[PDB]
């Protein structure tokens, strides 16, 4: 893991002591040569967890998003030109560096044993991000998107961090299999209950769930591509890592303690798919996908089953490549018409004739595809929740009703029917967009062969 | 003003702290508090304005007060147990006195008026040595007298400190009312801590007295008063920027960042005692001091506002003054959170 | 662009919370959530009273 | 096989090193226990060399014939 | 009467095509784009996704599965061959135990 | 926590951190404090208008050896007193054992836990 | 209704509006002296007879 | 206690609220603070002279000269004002607001 | 916080000021001489906190 | 060359330099002949 | 005071009422004569009059919202026969939060104030019934 | 800089260049008229070092290279274009107004520089005071709009307040037709479309209130038009006189010491001249100076610090 | 060739000694070296390790 750590040190003045012209080779080739450094790893067997220079270990929760996130870095770096292209030479290495030091911090979040040391890497994930879609957001609202993204994260998360010190100097340690092999279980007055919901809030507000999310559309839609991606998919997943990581403490209180959570959830998935059926602005349609999935992930993890954790880890690998690829392709339409809106850019099948292919796959993808990965976890989300409880599945499939739906519109009317023949600056399709359309989907239909890698330790 | 002279004034500053560092004997605290007083009087007034005539008389009445009501709670402590050693007093009385002559001399909520005031209406190395060292020196005085202190005066006064610094500052767009209103706010986290384990509060003090003095040489860059000329800080330089986020951010007090080690060590081992609901309020509106920061932030470092012509004019010409030691503070202010293992540097 | 303005984010200006806007909204949010918490109570206090009898058909149910 | 003899570790040694993490650190939660325990009961009695605030000395006070004997 | 400004409306939408027509995605020195070309199509490809395809492919038996298969089946003959009953309940013996009593 | 008999002031160094090893050279975090005293010397030419990573080399090297002498006294000072805080703490151990009992190891065998299902 | 208007409404304004109106409360002082030492003299009086701290 | 000791600590807190609250000049304001000088001289003399604690009777002299040099701290404050205006009021004072 | 150059100096230039027990210039005492030195004698090595038990 | 009646400094004066490198390399003798007498005390005092 | 807030405290929640009551009024007096205090000490009210109408109006403000949390209090923990539970103090400062927007004359003052007033009277009984010590431990 | 406090600690005054030979002179005429015919001869007559006319490119002869910048930078004035329109609403008065404004501010400040080290005095010409004159006459003609012309009286305010009028002010009165023969048969065509009424305002403003509002704060010279070369009347004016007036009678060291460390590091004069008020004529977007920015570093010699440049030299860089 | 492009050199420099590093803190770490009820055999037969 330090292999891991310290040659993305040494990856950061690399874009510095590089010439102009010729950092962006550097940077791709070498985050890449890391790409396949990262996925040699994966040496997880059996009994424990691998455990070593006594702050590290990897599970298999850790193992399958740590790889997620060191080969999301080098297609965002590609990703990120044809907007930053024609900015200085200062504010572009500024820009990739900051990008760097952001995989750096999240890399420690990922392998972080103590949970103090996680909750540092934790803000730290927080405090570059704002500073990429604060800068480069490209519209006019991201200043006040930057201010509630911060507060929000914040707020909720502050009081997780005098939770986790009272559990320092009331118990012991926070190794976690200190926090495991030693944990009490801690009875229901209400002082538990408040420290429950102290970390379950905090967490919640990572989420999001639905009575906090007004958090996160804002600041997806109006973003730089990179920090969007890196944004919805590994700060979203990061927090339910974080989750399945500290629920280990206080179960015997939250089976109690944490229904109204699941009613707030469930109702919240509804409503979240049915607002993402009737707005504009195409960029907020994958926002609210994203509130949906972690919604139902939510589910996931306030229930306790094998079936449920399984099935988490695998809806929160799936979506974060296809709402990752999704939003690229979204950026993708943007820079060909400079709207940001949806009903203008109609057509698109006769040309960018290939860009079809790719529009189909990424709908199908978040559509449920019959043996994608997004179905497995959905899946076994539907069936864990319904051992919990048998009626639980008319919201899943109205669910599922509504997912199909809202896919459906996004396909058929961005991208379907009739050229508006006024626009005239649409040109062929790049190389580099089909490039990123392949690097996304590689390793979905890889993984959708051989998944039983990337499922949860309670395998 | 000679060189001469205000070597000489800024010796006798320094004089005065060490005696009140110094010493075993209360009429020599009681000496060193008026003798600071008596020199940093003509630090102020380096110009010859209304506004820091007006800033020093507020000044002097509030400090001259303070300090005779110190002496009534040294002379009450002598008419009970009479000895001159610098210790426990014998009475609650006196020590509720202390506590107020301290609370008026470097600012608390129910105290704290004259400070915005004074630190506006005068240049910016007269509100440096200000607050340094003016807060740095009767943290000595509670350090030696910590044992007698009925602990419902410093909690007061710190929460009531923490949340009025906090809520005056939303809307002072004044740099130096914005940068006193971050001071009381610090006072309020170095004085909640020190009825429980003092090495906390004065490493605080070293971490608050680092960061002011990085930020007041940031501003001495160019003179700039409002946020205006912050942004054509941007547009004449772009180094300054980044180290205006950076350090306003430090004061934000972010984990990756120096100056969340003030917070961090304080919420342990406060919390190693019960008080939990008094930690999480008081970081619950740290989190709302970090707001006019932000703003500060985004008005400068991160958006870019419209800016004047004359600025090309100014493009040739160096901004040529020495920093009085800018790089070492930058760097030893921000990048020093894998260095809590020195807290225990202190005792 | 226009309505695309209109419908997004000027909504929230104007708005005032009258007896229309507050009674819709406190009917829309927390009406259905509270009656999902019914029929969720509901239906878990009746599988833990079956299940505490000792007849529940877990003939085997090893899914859980 | 390959893979194995080339660019992995085996169990023995990864199991061992759990092993000697988790008595290591097991060691570092039992010493922040005992730490905090005689901290409070220190705090409380004061028979401890940690929380000695500073009381007279000696050393100045004088015994030698004075003008007056009814001291 | 009013301009409240000096800038040019800016800029000119530079579509990168119509000057280098063989051009790929990004700007348009066309050495380097050749190199960001193969850079990618070999050094994302060829070297990163199929090695790793193979590297997952085959690895050690991934949470010790067909040790699992191998020892289950051993103990399922033993189990039948020598009487006993296959999965005996109480996985710790009784004997080990002190309930508390009344 | 105050004097510990201090009589013999602040002392940077008392007589008896002679006795436990001092800090290796390079050993991580003097040399973490080298690079950072490099980061120093590296926006000390950036606050002027000087090149960077040029034209400060004297004082990139007067940088690096000013902090890193400073922070090798100082990580002297610490083990100092994490050696005096545990010396004091095993004293007051070894003084009254009486009054820290030291519990039974009961076995599992015995220790009863209310069970309470997650379903 | 209830995501945009309700939502914002509870979590940022209401918090919001309370900030600031503690803002214009607080910062806003005129000028004067004798006001400034007439709350000093009630909070030595509040503090001593009524919430005591002398205690 | 005693019963001059009540009647010294009555007239000093006479004199610290006519030292907070007032009207209208500062000459006032500064005087006061002087008549608060005056109580604690005399309350640590008659102290030090009751004990017969003959080795520090450094004490009021000392603290009398240091707080007389504090008033003329003072004094040169207050004229620079009445120079730099008409009067010596709290007015003009108005300015440089909160 | 508190430094000792009062000690490290060795010269006690404000520990004469401080109490009684000490040189009064001519050698008299004051009125309550004894009960200091004996209260000093009964807190002196003492931890401050057993001294007030 | 090339420039009119102002270079304030860049001119490289020579007491600083050679003071700021004489300062430093005895700063360094003297923390590294400290390192050595504090390892020889160490293994004579154990 | 402490010695109000005692009085407060001694009394069993519990049915031995309108003690309750009129200590909670005794609070509002405490609370009324410390805002008024202060108003008026940085307003200059021109004139007195002015002055003595508005330290009435806060006192009778505070007073009002003291007699009725107290009587909610005092009849929710009789009707409800549970004197454990929080959620009739949440009820309370619902009811208080209620009647303040009522005195004030507004609607969402009312509201945010029965939501901020009932979670903080909620916490308070919730403290006081675990056991949440008072200011300090001050020990270690 | 070899200055400081440590400068006036141990080198002692600088009293001791003073006086009768080092002094501050200022010929102001009218436009074209009264020009450095007259002060290079009281220059060369005086002993008395001369600086020229502050035009617009000033600044860029002040500092590295003289050769001077183009209009994107030093600009954007068009000064030939004032003189055609002074009545286009696309701004192009009030710019070269406030740009002349720190040009004459630039020059006095080194000009009381190099009075206040080494002598020996200097004859500056169309000083500062001339330029408040020419905003107010400006405005007599009706070309700027109200708040403008307040927003100039603020930067006024400001600047002027913290330094010394100068010793001597030689007015020089040519009236209307000579000086409107002298620009008609001088040759600049931008020049010669000229208007007369503006120079009439000039010549009215510039005797109402400026003569006036000296009172021997600048000691006056009154000169008829034909007053000129006629040299020895100057000198001998200059000679027998006597100052009497002015601030410049008492200093003593203390004011000379922090009019020196405040003529030294130039952004301190320049700190006040952007106040900003935001003046929909003067303020640039971001796009434009961050582009124009952008291209003032790719100049070969302002590019960090020329005192350090590369690419001129100075091959010591230290290794 | 490595002086003529250097550039590409320096993340697998960067690898490789993260990758020593890690043997060093392994190295370092390994107590319990046989004391495992569970991994207990006995060493045989060259010379004095049997695991590392
Ligand atoms: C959301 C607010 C979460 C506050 C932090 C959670 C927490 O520790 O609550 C319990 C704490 C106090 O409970 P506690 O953690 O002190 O538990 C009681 C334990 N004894 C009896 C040993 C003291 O309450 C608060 O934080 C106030 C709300
Ligand atoms: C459960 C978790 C809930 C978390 C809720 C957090 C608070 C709500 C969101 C915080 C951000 C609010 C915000 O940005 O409000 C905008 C407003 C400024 O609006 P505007 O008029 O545009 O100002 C121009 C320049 N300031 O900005 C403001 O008014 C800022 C006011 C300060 C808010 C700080 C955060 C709350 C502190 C509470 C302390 C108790």
């Amino acid at each position: 893991m330090l292999k891991y750590i310290i040659p993305t040190m040494m990856l950061m003045p690399l874009t510095w002591l590089s010439k102009n012209s010729m950092i962006w080779i550097n940077t791709t080739l070498h985050s890449l040569l890391i790409s396949l450094t990262s996925l040699l790893l994966l040496n997880q067997f059996g009994d424990n967890s691998l455990n070593f220079s006594l702050t590290f270990f990897s599970d298999s929760l850790s193992t399958p998003l740590l790889i997620l996130t060191m080969w999301l870095l080098p297609l965002m770096l590609m990703a990120s030109q044809h907007h930053l292209s024609k900015e200085n030479l200062a504010r572009k290495k500024l820009f990739i560096s900051m990008l760097i030091l952001l995989q750096l911090f999240l890399i420690m979040t990922f392998t972080a044993t103590e949970l103090i040391f996680f909750y540092i890497m934790f803000e730290a994930t927080l405090v570059p991000t704002l500073i990429i879609i604060t800068r480069w957001g490209n519209q006019t609202e991201r200043l006040n998107a930057g201010l509630y993204f911060l507060f929000y994260t914040l707020a909720g998360s502050l009081p997780l961090l005098v939770a986790l010190i009272y559990i320092q100097n009331t118990m012991g340690s926070l190794n976690f299999l200190i926090l495991q092999y030693w944990v009490q279980p801690m009875p229901n007055s209400w002082s538990n209950t408040f420290m429950w919901l102290a970390c379950m809030m905090a967490f919640m507000v990572k989420m999001p769930l639905y009575g906090l999310h007004l958090w996160l559309p804002k600041a997806h839609v109006e973003a730089p591509i990179a920090g969007s991606m890196v944004l919805a998919a590994i700060l979203l997943k990061l927090g339910g890592y974080g989750m399945m990581r500290i629920t280990l403490l206080l179960n015997p209180i939250t089976d109690f303690m944490a229904y109204p959570f699941i009613m707030l959830s469930l109702w919240g998935m509804i409503m979240t798919s049915s607002i993402c059926l009737r707005q504009t602005d195409l960029k907020s349609l994958i926002a609210y996908s994203s509130v949906s999935h972690m919604a139902l992930v939510i589910v996931a993890i306030l229930i306790q089953t094998p079936w449920s954790y399984m099935g988490a880890t695998a809806l929160m690998i799936a979506h974060g490549l296809t709402s990752s690829m999704l939003f690229c392709l979204a950026n993708s339409n943007y820079e060909r018409v400079h709207s940001r809106t949806m009903i203008l850019a109609r057509g698109l099948q006769t040309l960018l004739p290939l860009m079809a292919a790719w529009w189909l796959l990424a709908s199908l993808t978040n559509l449920a595809l019959p043996p994608s990965i997004n179905l497995i976890g959905e899946l076994f989300v539907v069936m864990s929740t319904f051992s919990w409880s048998n009626i639980t599945i008319i919201l899943m499939g109205l669910n599922m009703v509504i997912t199909a739906l809202y896919s459906l519109y996004m396909l058929i009317t961005t991208q379907r029917g009739k050229h508006t023949h006024h626009i005239n600056n649409i040109l062929p399709s790049f190389t580099r967009e089909n490039a990123l359309m392949s690097l996304h989907m590689l390793p979905l239909l890889l993984l959708s062969l051989n998944p039983k890698i990337i499922l949860g330790p309670l395998y | 003003m000679n060189p001469i002279i205000l070597i000489i004034i800024l010796m006798t500053v320094m004089l005065g702290t060490i005696i009140v560092m110094i010493s075993t004997h209360w009429l020599l605290i009681w000496i060193g508090f008026e003798m600071n007083m008596l020199a940093i009087i003509p630090i102020m007034m380096k110009k010859h304005n209304p506004r820091a005539t007006e800033a020093s008389t507020k000044y002097f009445l509030t400090q001259s007060t303070a300090s005779m009501l110190l002496m009534m709670a040294i002379i009450i402590n002598l008419m009970f147990s009479g000895q001159w050693t610098v210790m426990k007093l014998f009475n609650p009385m006196a020590s509720m006195l202390m506590t107020m002559a301290l609370a008026m001399k470097l600012g608390m909520a129910p105290f704290h008026f004259w400070v915005p005031e004074v630190t506006q209406g005068i240049p910016l190395s007269s509100g440096l040595i200000l607050l340094t060292w003016q807060k740095l020196a009767p943290m000595s005085v509670l350090y030696q007298i910590l044992p007698s202190i009925n602990l419902d005066l410093i909690l007061t006064l710190s929460i009531l400190s923490i949340t009025i610094g906090g809520w005056g500052g939303l809307n002072q767009t004044q740099l130096r009312k914005i940068m006193a209103y971050s001071s009381i706010a610090h006072m309020g986290w170095m004085t909640a801590v020190l009825l429980y384990n003092p090495t906390m509060t004065l490493l605080n003090l070293i971490i608050y007295i680092i960061m002011t003095s990085t930020m007041f040489t940031l501003f001495m860059a160019n003179s700039t008063t409002t946020t205006l000329s912050l942004s054509h800080t941007w547009n004449k330089a772009p180094i300054m920027t980044i180290l205006v986020l950076i350090t306003l951010l430090s004061m934000g007090g972010l984990p990756p960042l120096s100056g969340f080690m003030p917070k961090w060590m304080i919420i342990q081992e406060m919390t190693k005692n019960d008080s939990i609901i008094l930690p999480t309020l008081m970081a619950i509106t740290a989190l709302l001091n970090l707001y006019f920061y932000m703003r500060l932030t985004y008005s400068t470092a991160l958006t870019m506002f419209p800016s004047t012509n004359n600025m090309k004019m100014k493009w040739q010409f160096p901004t040529t003054k020495r920093m009085t030691l800018l790089p070492t503070m930058t760097v030893l202010s921000t990048m020093l959170l894998p260095l809590t293992p020195i807290l225990s540097i202190l005792e | 662009i226009r309505w695309t303005c209109a419908r997004s984010a000027n909504v929230y200006p104007n708005f005032r919370p009258n007896t229309k806007t507050s009674l819709l909204g406190a009917l829309f949010g927390i009406g259905p959530l509270i009656f999902w918490y019914y029929v969720f109570k509901t239906d878990r206090d009746r599988k833990e009273k079956l299940i505490q009898e000792g007849k529940l058909d877990r003939t085997f149910n090893i899914s859980y | 096989r390959w893979i194995a003899r080339t660019f992995f570790d085996a169990p023995e040694k990864n199991y061992e090193r759990t092993m000697a993490i988790l008595q290591i650190e097991s060691e570092k939660a039992e010493l922040r226990l005992k730490e905090l325990e005689v901290r409070r009961l220190m705090r409380a009695k004061g028979d401890g060399p940690w929380f000695q605030y500073p009381t007279i000395d000696k050393a100045l006070i004088d015994h030698s014939p004075k003008a007056t004997p009814d001291n | 009467p009013t301009l409240r400004w000096q800038e040019d409306p800016e800029p000119e939408d530079e579509n990168l095509y119509e000057k280098n027509p063989d051009s790929h995605g990004y700007d348009k020195d066309p050495a380097v784009d050749v190199w960001n070309m193969r850079v990618v199509f070999f050094f994302g490809f060829s070297i990163v996704l199929v090695l790793g395809s193979t590297f997952v492919a085959y690895l050690p038996d991934y949470r010790m599965q067909e040790w699992a298969r191998r020892e289950a089946e051993r103990l399922v003959k033993y189990r039948e061959a020598h009487g006993l009953p296959l999965m005996e309940s109480n996985c710790f013996d009784p004997s080990k135990i002190q309930l508390p009593e009344d | 926590m105050t004097g510990r008999q201090a009589r013999a002031p602040l002392q940077f160094l008392p007589d008896e951190a002679r006795s436990l090893p001092p800090p290796k050279l390079t050993d991580p975090r003097l040399a973490y404090i080298g690079f950072l005293g490099y980061c120093s010397g590296l926006i000390d030419n950036a606050i002027r208008r000087r090149p960077v990573l040029s034209a400060g080399l004297h004082r990139q090297f007067l940088y690096i050896t000013s902090f890193v002498f400073v922070g090798y006294y100082l990580l002297k000072r610490q083990d100092y007193m994490y050696a005096v805080r545990d010396h004091d703490m095993f004293s007051y151990i070894k003084s009254h054992p009486e009054d820290f009992p030291e519990k039974d190891k009961k076995t599992y065998r015995e220790v009863f836990e209310e069970f309470h299902p997650v379903r | 209704l209830l995501d945009l208007i309700w939502l914002e409404t509870i979590l940022p304004k209401t918090i919001s509006l309370a900030q600031m109106k503690m803002s214009t409360t607080i910062t806003s002082q005129k000028g004067l002296i004798k006001l400034y030492f007439l709350s000093f003299l009630i909070t030595i009086l509040i503090s001593t007879t009524l919430l005591n701290f002398h205690e | 206690m005693s019963l001059v000791y009540m009647n010294i600590m009555m007239a000093f807190t006479v004199s610290l609220t006519g030292l907070l609250m007032y009207r209208s000049h500062l000459m006032s304001s500064l005087l006061c603070l002087e008549g608060m000088m005056l109580s604690l001289f005399i309350l640590a003399t008659l102290m030090i002279l009751n004990s017969h604690f003959t080795l520090a009777s450094m004490m009021p002299i000392i603290l009398l000269v240091f707080a007389a040099c504090e008033a003329a701290l003072g004094l040169s404050l207050l004229v620079m004002v009445s120079n730099t205006y008409g009067t010596d009021y709290v007015q003009n004072l108005n300015l440089l607001q909160c | 916080p508190f430094f000792d150059v009062q000690k490290k100096l060795g010269v006690d230039l404000d520990h004469w000021m401080t109490i009684q027990s000490a040189e009064q210039p001519h050698r008299i005492p004051a009125r309550c001489h004894a009960f200091e030195k004996e209260w000093i004698e009964c807190a002196h090595g003492i931890g401050s906190i057993r001294a007030e038990k | 060359k090339f420039y009119i009646q102002e270079p304030p400094h860049g001119s490289p004066n020579w007491l600083k330099v050679g003071l700021t490198l004489g300062t430093s390399a005895f700063l360094w003798i003297y923390l590294i002949k400290q390192h050595n007498e504090d390892v020889l005390e160490y293994k004579r005092r154990n | 005071a402490k010695t109000l807030l005692h009085q407060y405290w001694d009394i069993p929640e519990g049915t031995e009422c309108h003690r309750k009551t009129y200590a909670a009024t005794s609070i509002g007096g405490a609370s009324g004569l410390v805002v008024s205090a202060y108003s008026v000490a940085l307003k200059t009210p021109t004139s007195f009059l002015e002055g003595v109408a508005r330290t009435g109006r806060y006192t009778f403000t505070a007073a009002a919202i003291g007699a009725i949390f107290g009587l909610t209090s005092c009849i929710s923990a009789q009707v409800r026969e549970k004197p454990d539970d929080p959620l009739n103090y949440l009820i309370g400062g619902c009811a208080g939060g209620l009647t303040l927007g009522a005195r004030t004359r507004s609607y969402g003052i009312g509201a945010a104030a029965c939501a901020y007033m009932g979670l903080t009277a909620a916490l308070v009984k919730m403290g006081q019934l675990e056991g949440w010590k008072v200011f300090a431990e001050p020990k270690v | 800089l070899q200055y400081g406090p440590l400068a006036y600690i141990l080198g002692e005054k600088t009293t001791k260049k003073m006086t009768e030979n080092s002094k501050l002179i200022t010929v102001d005429g009218n436009i074209c008229s009264g020009k450095s015919k007259l002060a290079k001869e009281v220059a060369e007559k005086l002993g008395l070092k001369h600086f020229p006319e502050a035009g617009i490119h000033y600044a860029d002869s002040t500092t590295g290279d003289g050769k001077p910048l183009p209009v994107r930078f030093s600009g954007n004035c068009s000064l030939e274009k004032f003189y055609d329109d002074p009545k286009s609403n696309d701004g192009n008065s009030y710019r070269l107004q406030a740009w002349l404004y720190a040009s004459r501010l630039l020059q006095y400040a080194d000009a009381l520089e190099h009075l206040l080290s080494t002598g020996q005095g200097v004859v500056l010409e169309r000083s500062i005071y001339s330029d408040f004159v020419f905003l107010e006459a400006m405005y007599r003609q009706g070309f700027i709009r109200k708040q403008c012309v307040d927003h100039y009286n603020q930067v006024k305010k400001v600047t002027v307040c913290e330094y010394l009028p100068p010793h001597v002010v030689i007015y020089v009165d040519v009236p209307v037709s000579e000086v409107q023969s002298r620009i008609q048969k001088k040759g600049n065509p931008h020049e010669m479309k000229i208007t007369s009424a503006y120079l009439q305002d000039i010549e009215n403003v510039y005797k109402g209130t400026f003569l006036p509002e000296m009172s021997e704060k600048c000691e006056v010279l009154q000169y008829s038009a034909w007053e000129a070369e006629d040299a020895e009347k100057v000198v001998e004016d200059i000679q027998y006189l006597k100052y009497d007036k002015g601030p410049w009678l008492d200093q003593d060291d203390r004011k000379l010491h922090n009019l020196r460390m405040l003529v030294q590091d130039k952004l301190e004069v320049l700190n006040y001249t952007s106040i900003p008020v935001f003046l929909p004529e003067v303020t640039i977007g971001a796009h434009q100076s961050d582009r124009v920015f952008q291209e003032f570093t790719e100049l070969p010699g302002r590019k960090y610090r020329a005192g350090y440049n590369e690419d001129v030299g100075d091959k010591w860089i230290w290794l | 060739v490595v002086r003529d492009h250097w550039i590409h050199v320096l993340v697998p420099v960067g690898f490789v000694f993260g990758y020593y590093l890690d043997r060093k803190n392994d190295e370092k770490l390994a107590a319990f070296r046989n004391k495992s009820l569970l991994y207990k055999r006995e060493l045989k037969p060259n010379e004095e390790v049997t695991w590392k």
